[PDB]
């Protein structure tokens, strides 16, 4: 009932057409940074800011998934 | 009373001419299946009028299909004629039909 | 069946008019602040205007003086096109200076008499203000080129106002004497650019019949024609509609062709170089037409071929009843011009010299709209202005006289005369302040200093809202059409003290 | 189903004439400033006197109903003055409660205003001149016209009018033998003309019928034929068939056409009056091939016109062209074809000198508006001298009267006493509103103006002089030539105290629960 | 008085701007996304301005104003139209300053529009002057355009395409502005993006042959605007009867003579025929059109009025209403002619190359699917804007903002050297500018108001030796990676401001 809702669902679905790991989950993570990044937002970041970052963020640990 | 009945009786009656168009209608679309089929294979023949004319394929088909469509549309022509002559019945009805009894 | 009586109306008469006065003169002038148009009607759906006239029209407005004062903008628009959103105001500089006078206890009675004759003293101080420029042929084109471009400003016109500037004068120059809209042939045109827009001296046929008949003709003998072709017009040459058999439905357009070859010999049995035919030629007697070498024209127009029939000296056909006693037009040459996108039947040396034809040139119909109206206003205006080439001293200076005139008047009077026309000089002195006001400049000095112009006397100074102060008044530009002036200073001085009269408005509302 | 009482409903009377009257007083004369009207249906109009805007206003209330119903009879015979008892009523009207304010009989108080007329009326019986004639009235009613003419359409009196307006009067008049019917006189505008397009006409104007003025344009005789039969094959202004069922019967046609046309030429001629009136329409083809022929042919005719011109002339009309007689025949002093307009077509007036039982004078306008606002201006002035031919009585008005018709009735008070003195009192004052009230509506302070013949009426008595009507710096009635027609003034005068007699008529001021419904 | 007209204007003020807001921060590739809900219950995520303009909105004048502004900006480019709803409320802010301060709507308006034109000059030099005439040149900064910009996906690999088009119905070395006319977008479902190609002849929709002639070639184009069926009567043709001696006896006319006006228009010299739809017809009876394509005429039968006047205005085929008024103006010439199945789905009828006023080229956009197919609808599109605000203004100007940051930093101090009442009015004016990559700074993060501060300092210094370029998005030369955009684009989104401003300045 929510666009969030909505962006989600699909996302996990998403995941979940492709494998049944991370369906429930990925919602987790999606739900995380953003009170995470929230207030960061909130702080003196803007959205745009650091959310390349997680990105490069989301590399490092598939940087990681590599070693 | 008479003036009711003309109206009923035209209606039919060019009701009538109008009904068989669709059957001609029918075979002109079954002799397009055959104008489609010949190629002239065997002599192909519009007969209208008491001559029978030299008739060629390429021209029977087009002629058959304004056949049909000519006669296509005359289903229009009644279908206007119809109401037209249905109409004028009913209007002079309760009239007429009181003026028989009265 | 309401009676609606003096003051409460007296301040709904004014409030709205007072409001009515003021988001046209806000438009008014050149620096005059534009209005956004609202159409209620459809969305809100807009312009933004100079306008007032088009104000009315877009949102509704009910007043008894606004339903007079719409008429009279409306009818200084009908009569003095320009001038409609500025006799607007001019009464509203009266209704404002009346609600004291009202508010005063002053009898409208009073100001119905006092501002009357004020309104005259001014009259003549403004026929003072008349000044002729018609002097010299170049003088009055001189004068044609000065209030040329102070008509079409105000009316919206700018960047295609100078061609157009340019253009109405000479052909109206052509006039010389009575301004006359037949010899002004009248074609606006969609196609070419906004330097395309063109002056044909003569009668032009901005239809072309092009390749299939003559295009160019010398020595024209043109023939104005209401002469059906396929019409069955009189002198019928097969069977007309009557009844002879069941089918003769079909049988009329069988004798058709039999009549269209006999009526090409009747048009032939003339003899012509051209057919001018209101109504239609079919293809057949086209090259009929063509069989005998003439320029077949139809469905040809019902007012420029009226005028070509006026300009190039043409008669009408009329329905065709005069198969040779007919009079037919000539001009010199008949030339087909290519002008903007398409080609132009071009009339040269027509009969009338005071002819002409002005082919004005759309870019799209919003340019072919708007312009020739705008053009239009000036004409009417300069007409009078040729037959009375005259100024007025521009920029309120033709104003603060006239207010300093009744003024001056006004000093010795006053009986209930002065005490009105007191108040009513300001209204002659209040122009001035929108203007510069619109222009966004202090009006009280500059008025002042024009005031201490014209009350020192001044003719040659005034104010000038371009520079946005007070300046030179040589005829500038900035001295401008004593016509319109007067007319427009003849009408909204009645209105107020005419619907002084009313107070006693009534309503079967 | 509810009751006022008494007083109560004259207190909620009294609240009518207030307004209603008022909308005189700022009205009253040319200083007045006139009435205007706006309609529901979205027509804003300047009204005039009491019985137009009165008329045209809607009248809620038995007070402001009476109006309209005690207004009709003052501007039918005079057509002058009416205005004037709104105010004047209205104002008794407010003499009225003020002395049941004042604690006297609504009875009593409408007793002694009755003959308070009266005292004024042997004192307007007195005023000025009770006579005028033919070269005489001339004058006053350019005068009359000159007022008449210069306070409505035109502030210029346009002599034309002016006169217009003394003779077909006179014409009805000096039939009527100083008899004349304002129904007889009739004012006719049709515009496209000038309001300096205007006609004297004592018999009918139409235009005449052309389907050609070429086939020749002409009026023969003095004399009309009015015609329910043809001229010229007939036809009820409704659409007829023209065909032919074969190309020959298109041969045969015009010729029956033409053999009736000669024939009605014939037999109407032979009748009287080849100018022929014929209440049938007909084709504009056949009607100008009739034309061709001869005789231009009158077609097309409204139905009352043909008896309309019929009674008028007294003669008769021919209701079958088998039947043929000059008296079925109309009756022109003149028949004369007379352009009408430069903007359009001649019309046929017929100027009945034979027998007018009806004399339409006419007129033309620039705008329908100034055409009727000249028209507002010839009907009351040949309504004056309606009566004022069948009286020639005329007495200085304005306030003039007013101030003095008052001296004779405010001095009769206390030549009365009891009830009667107070009913010439709160009866003559309201005389004197008026010219307060031509003095309101004025730039001009009335006490202080009324003031002023006031002296004069002590000064001198009756004053043919006064004060400006038409707010001149002079003040005569004289001077100012203001002077209305001794019956009209006491035809107004006749008016004012039997509406306030009315109110009172019995004691039912209950309703059902339907009083206005 | 005036109050309720300023009270709307500040209304207007108020309003507009309220509206011009938000997608300053949706403002450029670092902007964001909008999810736009309306009374249609659906949540629609648009980053793109110019339909949130137009898919929702109230009917608000100057917030009509808007969505008539960057509307233009679309046709005026195409670019920038986002950017030109940034521009607008800059100098709207600007304003009730000055009517804070009182200035004149009049003496407001005249001083911009003409600091426009003050501030365009400076703003001109700014941008380089590139080869219009070099289809590389033009490839090259259109393409460094498109990777400076939005869509290169397709655009770029479509550059190649849209350029070519371009440089065809480009004639000079200028290369004019370069109309879209001539130009003509085509699809086919399906296809590819390699399916997709410029065509030099128009393509046209479906065909008509019974008998027709597929291949025809150096093929005047016949129009037809009238019926060759012979008039509708009771169906498509003539048709009297209540009885069959009726039918029998008429029948005779109708077919022999829609022969007749069929035979005619080959004998009018027509390869191809144009019809358009049979609504915009009478009708053509298909079996005289079967005896019309027994002429071995290319008959395109039911066509769009526009592609008519499209192959009016562009080909050359000019409408033929009568068979008298077939001729060869109004017969396109057809060099070859011949219908097309192939490269994605179904046929679409192939003018292969076309005799063309001017010269007629057409597009036909053909994907891995129809979004494919529109990714490169909208490739093409501001592709060819691009290069119509290139080819119309060779001086490249650059991205970021800087073009304002130090232009605007500039027509301050000329405001100033103005003086008089109005040098205060340039200022603001010019400081409206700088604001508007302000907030692109920030869509990109961190802090313009240090950044534009400095940018502008940075131009006032070497005036492009630092400035905002996206891969930062932030203080970078916004040359050394180009950050670059046609002169156009930008003096597009120039006056817009400067005049509805100035328009609505003086509205009451």
């Amino acid at each position: 009932e929510h666009p969030a809702a909505k962006v989600l669902c699909e996302l996990a679905d998403l995941q979940d057409k492709e494998v049944g790991d991370g369906t429930t989950s990925v919602v987790i993570i999606a739900a995380e940074l953003l009170k995470n990044a929230d207030e960061l937002v909130k702080q003196k970041i803007h959205p745009t800011s650091v959310i390349s970052g997680y990105r490069l963020a989301c590399k490092e640990a598939v940087r990681y998934i590599n070693e | 009373v008479e003036k009711y009945q003309q109206l009923q009786k035209d209606l039919s009656k060019s009701m009538s001419g109008r009904q068989k168009l669709e059957a001609q209608l029918t075979e002109n679309n079954i002799v397009k299946e055959e104008l489609a089929l010949l190629d002239g294979s065997n002599v192909v023949f519009k007969l209208l009028g008491p001559v029978l004319v030299k008739q060629e394929l390429g021209e029977a088909r087009a002629t058959v299909g304004k056949r049909l469509d000519y006669i296509t549309a005359e289903i229009k022509r009644y279908e206007s004629q119809l109401r037209d002559l249905e109409r004028q019945s009913e209007q002079q009805r309760e009239t007429l039909a009181q003026l028989q009894q009265e | 069946a309401d009676e609606e009586r003096a003051e409460t109306a007296r301040l709904t008469s004014f409030i709205g008019a007072i409001a009515i006065g003021d988001l046209v003169k806000s438009t008014l002038g050149p620096k005059g602040m534009d209005k956004i148009l609202l159409s209620s009607g459809r969305d809100a759906s807009l312009m933004v205007t100079n306008d007032g006239a088009t104000i009315l029209k877009n949102i509704g407005v009910d007043n008894p003086a606004a339903k007079v004062l719409v008429d009279m903008s409306r009818v200084q628009d009908d009569e003095v096109g320009d001038g409609t959103t500025s006799v607007t105001v001019l009464a509203a500089e009266l209704l404002r200076e009346a609600e004291s006078l009202i508010a005063k206890k002053i009898h409208p009675q009073t100001i119905i008499a006092g501002w009357r004759e004020a309104t005259k003293a001014a009259r003549e101080a403004l026929l003072s203000s008349a000044v002729d420029h018609g002097s010299d042929e170049v003088k009055f084109r001189q004068d044609l080129m000065n209030i040329a471009g102070t008509t079409l400003s105000s009316k919206l016109l700018t960047h295609h106002k100078d061609h157009f500037t340019k253009l109405a004068v000479e052909a109206v120059l052509r006039l010389k004497g009575s301004g006359n809209l037949e010899a002004i042939h009248i074609i606006k045109k969609l196609g070419g650019s906004l330097a395309d827009s063109y002056l044909d001296e003569g009668f032009l046929l901005d239809k072309k019949i092009g390749v299939n008949q003559p295009k160019r003709i010398e020595n024209a003998k043109i023939l104005i024609a209401n002469t059906g072709m396929d019409t069955d017009k009189i002198k019928i040459f097969g069977s007309r509609v009557r009844v002879d058999s069941t089918a003769k439905v079909a049988e009329i357009e069988h004798a058709e062709k039999e009549k269209m070859k006999e009526k090409v010999e009747r048009i032939l049995k003339h003899g012509i170089n051209c057919f001018i035919n209101r109504q239609l030629i079919y293809n057949y007697p086209e090259q009929l037409f063509g069989a005998a070498g003439v320029m077949a024209i139809e469905h040809a127009d019902f007012a420029g071929v009226e005028r070509l029939a006026l300009v190039t000296g043409g008669e009408i056909a009329s329905t065709f009843d005069h198969p040779e006693l007919v009079k037919l037009g000539s001009c010199k040459l008949i030339e087909e011009v290519m002008i903007g996108e398409d080609k132009l039947i071009h009339f040269s040396g027509v009969a009338l010299g005071e002819a002409c034809t002005i082919v004005l040139r759309g870019a799209t119909q919003q340019i072919l709209d708007e312009a020739e109206r705008s053009l239009h206003d000036a004409l009417c205006v300069l007409a009078q202005t040729v037959k009375d080439s005259r100024t007025v001293y521009g920029g309120g200076c033709s104003e603060m006289l006239m207010a300093h005139a009744v003024t001056q008047l006004a000093n010795r009077t006053p009986g209930k005369e002065a005490v009105a026309m007191e108040s009513y000089a300001k209204a002659l002195r209040m122009l001035p302040t929108i203007i510069a006001d619109n222009a966004g400049y202090d009006s009280a000095d500059l008025v002042a200093q024009l005031r201490a112009a014209h009350s020192e006397g001044n003719t040659t100074a005034g104010l000038d809202m371009r520079e946005g102060t007070i300046g030179d008044m040589a005829i500038l530009g900035i001295t401008e059409s004593f016509q319109v002036k007067r007319q427009v200073l003849l009408s909204a001085a009645e209105a107020a003290e005419v619907i002084l009269r009313v107070d006693n408005i009534i309503k079967a509302a | 189903k509810s009751r006022l009482m008494g007083l109560e409903a004259l207190k909620s009377h009294i609240m009518a004439a207030k307004a209603v009257a008022n909308t005189m007083r700022t009205s009253l004369g040319p200083n007045g400033l006139d009435k205007m009207m706006v309609d529901k249906d979205g027509d804003v109009t300047v009204t005039n006197d009491g019985a137009t805007i009165l008329s045209m206003m809607d009248v809620d209330h038995q007070i402001a109903k009476l109006m309209v119903e005690l207004s009709k009879s003052q501007d039918d015979e005079i057509g002058d003055g009416t205005t004037g008892v709104v105010v004047l009523a209205g104002a008794l009207l407010e003499e009225a409660e003020q002395l049941l304010d004042r604690g006297i009989h609504p009875i009593r108080i409408a007793d002694g205003y009755e003959q308070a007329a009266r005292v004024a009326i042997e004192h307007l019986d007195k005023i000025s001149d009770s006579v005028l004639v033919d070269i005489k009235d001339t004058e006053p009613l350019i005068q009359t016209a000159k007022t008449t003419l210069g306070s409505k359409v035109v502030n210029s009196c346009h002599r034309q009018m002016a006169e217009i307006a003394v003779n077909a009067v006179l014409t009805v008049a000096d039939m009527e033998r100083r008899d004349v019917d304002f129904e007889l006189i009739k004012v006719e505008g049709k515009v496209g003309g000038r309001l300096e397009d205007t006609k004297l006409i004592k018999g009918v104007i139409v235009d005449k019928d052309f389907s050609h003025p070429q086939m020749p344009k002409k009026v023969e005789d003095a004399k009309i034929a009015i015609l329910t039969c043809p001229f010229e094959p007939p036809k009820p202004k409704t659409k007829h068939k023209l065909d032919v069922t074969s190309v020959e019967d298109y041969k045969a046609l015009q010729k029956y056409e033409k053999e009736k046309f000669e024939e009605m030429i014939q037999q109407i001629k032979e009748t009287g009056a080849n100018l022929a009136i014929c209440q049938w329409g007909f084709d504009d083809e056949a009607n100008h091939l009739l034309l061709q022929n001869n005789l231009p042919a009158v077609r097309w005719v409204g139905g009352p016109e043909i008896e309309l011109i019929a009674i008028a002339t007294g003669g008769r009309i021919v209701p079958r062209f088998s039947e043929l007689t000059a008296e079925k025949l109309g009756f022109a002093g003149l028949v004369q074809e007379i352009s009408f307009g430069t903007t359009k077509d001649k019309m046929l007036v017929i100027e009945q000198c034979k027998n007018s039982r009806a004399v339409t004078i006419f007129i033309r306008g620039g705008n329908k508006m100034i055409i009727e606002e000249a028209k507002r201006s010839l009907h009351d002035a040949l309504c004056v001298i309606r009566n004022l031919i069948r009286d020639n009585r005329v007495v200085y008005g304005g306030g003039a009267a007013e101030i003095s018709c008052a001296l004779a009735v405010s001095q009769e008070a206390d030549k009365c006493p009891t009830l009667e003195q107070y009913a010439m009192r709160a009866f003559a004052d309201a005389l004197e509103v008026i010219p307060m009230a031509l003095s309101e509506n004025s730039g001009m302070n009335p006490i202080q103006t009324m003031t002023e013949v006031r002296a004069r009426q002590v000064k001198e008595m009756n004053p043919a002089l006064g004060i400006d009507c038409l707010h001149k710096g002079t003040n005569d009635m004289k001077q100012q030539h203001v002077i209305e027609t001794l019956i009209g003034k006491k035809q107004q005068i006749s008016l004012a105290t039997q509406m306030v007699r009315m109110i009172l008529k019995i004691d039912d001021i209950r309703k059902p629960g339907e009083s206005e419904e | 008085d005036r109050d309720k007209p300023a009270q709307i204007r500040f209304s207007n003020i108020s309003a507009a701007k309220a509206v011009a807001d938000a997608i300053r921060t949706s403002l450029g590739p670092k902007g964001m996304d909008k999810m736009i809900q309306d009374g249609k219950g659906d949540v629609t995520i648009t980053n793109d301005g110019a339909t949130i303009l137009k898919q929702m909105q109230v009917l608000h004048p100057a917030a009509r104003m808007l969505v008539e502004l960057s509307k233009a900006q679309d046709i005026e480019a195409g670019d920038g139209t986002t950017s030109v709803v940034i521009i607008a409320g800059s100098l709207l802010d600007s304003c009730t300053k000055l009517l804070q301060k009182g200035i004149h709507p009049t003496i407001i308006s005249e001083s911009f529009q003409k600091a426009l034109e003050k501030g365009i000059e400076i703003l001109t030099d700014m941008s380089r002057p590139v080869e219009l005439s070099d289809r590389e040149t033009l490839l090259n900064s259109a393409t460094t355009s498109l990777n400076s910009k939005v869509v290169s996906q397709y655009s770029s690999l479509l550059s190649p395409m849209s350029v070519n088009a371009v440089m065809k119905v480009i004639d000079p070395a200028t290369a004019t502005s370069v109309d879209l006319r001539d130009i003509k977008i085509v699809k086919k479902l399906g296809g590819t993006i390699d399916d997709c190609e410029l065509v030099e002849g128009l393509v046209l929709t479906q065909k008509v042959s019974n008998s027709g002639i597929t291949r025809v070639e150096k093929a005047k184009i016949g129009l037809i605007q009238f019926c060759l069926s012979a008039p509708k009567t009771d169906m498509d043709n003539q048709i009297v009867v209540s009885d069959y001696a009726q039918m029998d006896r008429v029948l005779r006319e109708e077919r022999a003579y829609i022969l007749n006006l069929v035979k005619q228009i080959k004998k009018t010299g027509c390869n191809v025929l144009l019809i358009q739809k049979s609504i915009l017809r009478d009708a053509l009876s298909d079996l005289a059109l079967h005896f019309l394509n027994k002429m071995k005429i290319m008959v395109i039968k039911d066509i769009e009025r526009e592609d008519i006047e499209f192959i009016c205005k562009t080909i050359g085929t000019k409408p033929v209403a009568h068979i008298d008024q077939f001729t060869a103006d109004m017969l396109g010439s057809a060099e070859l002619a011949e219908e097309v199945n192939l490269n994605g789905s179904g046929k679409l009828l192939k003018i292969t190359g076309c005799a063309s006023p001017g010269k007629t080229v057409t597009i036909v956009v053909r994907g891995s699917n129809k979004l494919v197919i529109e990714e490169a609808e909208r490739s093409i599109h501001d592709a060819l804007c691009v290069i119509r605000c290139l080819v119309k203004k060779r001086a490249l100007i650059a991205g970021g903002g800087a073009p304002e940051i130090e232009l605007a930093l500039r027509l301050t101090e000329y405001s100033r050297t103005l003086s008089g009442m109005e040098s205060y009015c340039v200022r603001a004016f010019a400081d409206a500018m700088e604001v508007i990559p302000s907030t692109l700074a920030e869509n990109a993060g961190l802090n313009p108001i240090s950044t534009v501060t400095e940018l502008r300092n940075r131009h006032a210094q070497g005036e492009k030796t630092a400035g905002i370029n996206v891969r930062k998005g932030g203080i970078s030369n916004i040359l050394e990676e180009l950050v670059v955009q046609p002169l156009l684009v930008s003096v597009s989104a120039l006056t817009l401001a400067t005049e509805t401003v100035r328009s609505i300045l003086k509205i009451d």
